[PDB]
């Protein structure tokens, strides 16, 4: 019974648990993505103001 | 030039927030550490995990 | 000189509008962060992209 329990617990965990390494890799990729996106948006914010030159 | 709207900025916002909910669920999922936290991720996996939890108890 | 039509103004406005068009076209693919988001840019590349994405999933 104890061997059965350890095997089934391992299988359930690896089914239910997630791998932290891929989690943090994806988190870093997404964090850099959103930072680039918001800097992008801030840069794009001023683009329409260029036409104010010939007011 | 057309100044009443900035559609490009709106689309950038759209992709930004669309990534925002994904990064939010990612953050909660590694905070819990579980790849399944609420239904919709994998209901079959959730049911199997519950069955195995009952089994181990 | 003829004042009823400013040809130079027309040319400047035309080149200006095209320039802003590709500025928006480049800025949107910055926004997605991806080389192609809208069709027409590379249909073959797009199709290979979905093929590879399905394969990796």
């Amino acid at each position: 019974l104890m061997n059965a329990y350890e095997n089934t617990q391992a299988s359930e965990s690896r089914i239910r648990d997630a791998d932290m390494a891929e989690e943090t890799v994806a988190f870093t990729k997404n964090q850099i993505l959103v930072q680039s996106g918001t800097a992008m948006l801030a840069q794009a914010n001023v683009r329409p103001q260029g036409v104010l030159s010939l007011l | 030039m057309i100044i009443n709207h900035n559609l490009a900025a709106i689309n950038s916002h759209r992709v930004l927030k669309f990534q925002n909910e994904e990064v939010s669920k990612n953050m909660e999922k590694l905070s819990s550490g579980m790849r399944i936290n609420r239904a919709g991720d994998d209901a079959s996996g959730l049911a199997v995990s519950e069955k195995m939890r009952t089994q181990v108890n």
